RNA sequence: GGGCUUAAGUUAUCCGCCGAAGCUGUGGCAACCUGUGUGGUUGGGUAGGGGAGCGUCGUGUCAGUGGUGAAGCUGCCGGGU
RNA sequence: GUACCCCGGGAGGGGAGUGAAAGAGUUCCUGAAACCGGUCGCAUGCAAGCCGUCAGAGCCUGUGUGGUGAUGGCGUGCCUU
């Protein structure tokens, strides 16, 4: 019973050049430098799926401090504000309101505002 | 399989366009001498090349010369083309079969020498497909 | 006339007549869930008190059930020789959104 | 009535070979003998 | 289960009648014991003529390839060894016998239960014989026919009580032909009926019964 | 690092916020224990131990299947932890 | 086992014929990868790059999915030891 290692081995080859069939020089044409290519893309892959929240909250931060600074209100004491007036919306639709609808966001910012411990 | 218009090389080059095809195989030259003659070639009239490569001090401009006359020829026989109103529409050059050869170094050595071939294939079509 | 509701976790802008992609729920296609809403906007008219947004009622209609990009994951250490393949899927339910009542 | 093809063993009659040094994800490498030293490649007596 | 029951005796139409022992012909079909009986003699069969060569074996190979230390290549030993093209073996394949010390209790305890899974089944059949006179392959055909000609098992007498049939069934190809003295678990198994000659299972339940 | 004393320096105090794969929320998977209709606890990992599987070849049996096209190779569209 | 004709000194090719099939043409079954190229789409000549990953405009295509990808963040190979 001897048997021909090629056809169960090229399965693995073929999957991993396809994963890295876009990669530049050796590591989308040799089966070796695409597999260590692979690995670090895959670890680079699941770390920047959980950098994702913090980067985009980051992004949401930044929109809503700029929108709620045109009010003369800064981002700390604008969300001081909206949770003392007990309005639970996210930073994520607080940015797309800052963007998209900000007669919405500024009125939002006059709600923080008369919530405010002004002391 | 059981399907019509099997692959032929008209097909790929020229594709129902008018035209013709030749090449040259196993022309005891390397691809890359060969490819510094054929880029000059490629996209020329091909009257204007053939003369050029009479001229041409490279010695694969003898080879290449003769495949295009041949192609034009071609053209002459199955599309009724004359040559003065040709272009060379494509031009190539691919590798051939390298022999393999050994020269004698210093100090009992011996160094691999490589005598490398080409297939050089030229698409010759009327000037009125430049722009088409 | 739009609003900002949650459904399981998540918050989202929807207007009548939106497909909104929602964290699974367990109800049938054509049935029409109850999204709880945090702010609604009117128009130069924003409700953000909580006992004026009990009275609205935000009403989708389960359209069907959806999947998330297929997630290869290849947990990986160098020097070690540890490797650890895994997937996911991550479905969803669809949504469509049929009435914004006050 | 049994036919040939619906004989099959006992649950856990049959244990399945475990086949050493075939991939890290497995008793792979080293296949269970650790590093270096005389372990590594022959045994050690059982009077010494 | 241990009733012994009674079969019709046929030979195509109606004989006698003959008794199925029940200590043999009803007893429990015991899978597992089955199965291992099976393969036990599945495996008696291989023939095991495989071997290779091992880097002692292959021809040459005697003298150091090259020095151990200066060349620049990696230290090799010898021509043959394992990792080279047409070196040796490392452990491949060696002649051996598959056969195994099956307990006596086993196989036929296996061998009972398979005969009583079909005689619970009812298709186990009892002729005096297949043919007179000389040797016809067509007359036994049709005589077979008391189920469908497919996967069935002739049980006979002797190698010469029953010359005839055995000539006369020797060729159908979906007919296992043995003799009584030579009744195995993987034939009965595989069979979908059992015709027993009269004789024939005269000599089975003979050798072995209570 | 830019720049900073007009502190963005030290210090005391007060009020906010940011910040991790931590915790909470929501949606899947898995191991063990437990009353056996709640569920609880748990699931980073080298050497290493235990458990369960994928793929390759040969092979008994059964059911098949193949020039109206098998194997192998090569695309596209999908699927599973 | 390619008669005959065309270009060529030939090699080679183009027509044609034989054959079910010639891209089965004697380097002859199948014909992978490395490697070598022609063509088309996008990007690329102010830029510091383990060459990926996440975010993301634009263009092409739209076989409404796919190709490329300016630009921003994060990011020091594989194995052995
Ligand atoms: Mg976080
Ligand atoms: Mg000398
Ligand atoms: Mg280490
Ligand atoms: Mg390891
Ligand atoms: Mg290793
Ligand atoms: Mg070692
Ligand atoms: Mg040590
Ligand atoms: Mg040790
Ligand atoms: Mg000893
Ligand atoms: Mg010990
Ligand atoms: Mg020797
Ligand atoms: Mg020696
Ligand atoms: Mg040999
Ligand atoms: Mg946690
Ligand atoms: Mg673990
Ligand atoms: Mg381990
Ligand atoms: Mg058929
Ligand atoms: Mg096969
Ligand atoms: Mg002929
Ligand atoms: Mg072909
Ligand atoms: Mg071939
Ligand atoms: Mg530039
Ligand atoms: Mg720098």
């Amino acid at each position: 019973a001897r048997v021909k290692r090629s056809v169960n081995a090229k399965k693995k080859r073929r999957e991993v050049l396809d994963q890295a069939s876009g990669y530049r020089g050796q590591r989308s044409r040799l089966y070796r430098k695409a597999k260590e290519q692979t690995l670090h893309s895959a670890t680079y892959s699941f770390r920047d799926r959980r950098a994702k929240k913090g980067d985009f909250r980051s992004l949401w931060i930044q929109r809503i401090n700029a929108a709620s600074r045109a009010q003369g209100m800064t981002y700390n004491r604008f969300i001081n504000g909206l949770k003392n007036a007990g309005v639970e919306v996210d930073r994520k639709m607080l940015a797309e309101l800052a963007v998209s609808d900000i007669n919405a966001f500024n009125s939002l910012v006059e709600v923080a505002k008369a919530s405010q411990p002004q002391n | 399989m059981s399907k019509t218009e099997r692959p032929s090389r008209r097909a790929a080059l020229l594709g129902d366009r008018p035209g013709s095809y030749a090449i040259a195989r196993h022309v005891r030259m390397s691809a890359s001498k060969c490819r510094r003659v054929i880029n000059l070639v490629r996209g020329m009239d091909a009257v204007d090349a053939v003369t050029m490569l009479k001229f041409q001090p490279q010695a694969a401009a003898e080879p290449i010369r003769k495949v295009i006359a041949s192609a034009m020829a071609n053209a002459e026989q199955t599309e009724g083309l004359r040559a003065d109103d040709l272009y060379i529409s494509q031009a190539f050059v691919d590798e051939g079969i390298t022999m393999r050869r050994i020269r004698p170094r210093a100090k009992g050595s011996a160094s691999r020498i490589l005598k490398r071939s080409a297939h050089i294939t030229v698409v010759v079509e009327p000037k009125e497909a430049r722009q088409a | 006339m739009y609003a900002i509701v949650r459904s399981g976790g998540r918050q989202h802008k929807v207007a009548v007549g939106d497909v909104v992609e929602i964290d699974k729920v367990a109800d049938e296609a054509g049935s029409s869930i109850e999204l709880t809403p945090l702010l609604v906007v009117d128009g130069e008219s924003v409700t953000s008190d909580k006992d004026a947004l009990g009275k609205v009622k935000v009403t989708a209609e389960v359209l069907g059930e959806t999947k998330g990009p297929k997630i290869r994951i290849l947990k990986y250490k160098n020097k070690t020789g540890y490797k650890k393949r895994q997937g996911h899927r991550q479905k969803y339910t669809q949504v469509k959104v049929t009435g914004i009542e006050g | 009535a049994i036919e040939l093809h619906d004989l099959k063993p006992a649950p856990g009659a049959h244990k399945a070979k475990t086949r050493v040094g075939r991939g890290e994800g497995s008793k792979g490498k080293t296949a269970g003998r650790g590093t270096k030293g005389t372990g590594a490649r022959k045994n050690v007596p059982e009077f010494f | 289960e241990t009733k012994t029951i009674d079969v019709l005796d046929v030979k195509g139409k109606k004989a006698g009648s003959a008794e199925l022992p029940g200590d043999l012909f009803d007893v429990n079909t015991n899978i597992p014991l089955i199965h291992q009986v099976v393969v036990a003699q599945l495996a008696a069969a291989r023939q095991g003529t495989h071997a290779t060569k091992t880097r002692g074996q292959v021809s040459g190979g005697g003298k150091k390839p090259w020095r151990q230390k200066g060349t620049g290549r990696a230290r090799q030993g010898s021509t043959r060894a394992p990792q080279w093209v047409g070196g040796g073996t490392v452990h491949g394949p060696q002649p051996r016998s598959y056969a195994q010390r099956t307990p006596k209790k086993m196989v036929g305890a296996a061998l009972r239960g398979a005969l009583s899974d079909m005689a619970r089944d009812n298709r186990i059949f009892v002729v005096t014989s297949l043919v007179d006179g000389d040797k016809p392959s067509t007359k036994q055909a049709k005589a077979v026919l008391s189920g469908l000609a497919e996967l069935r098992k002739v049980l006979v007498v002797l190698d010469r009580s029953d010359e005839i049939d055995w000539l006369s069934v020797r060729n159908l190809s979906e007919v296992h032909v043995l003799a009584a003295d030579q009744l195995n678990t993987y034939d009965v198994v595989n069979a979908r009926t059992i015709v027993f000659s009269q004789a024939g299972l005269d000599a089975f339940v003979g050798a072995r019964s209570a």
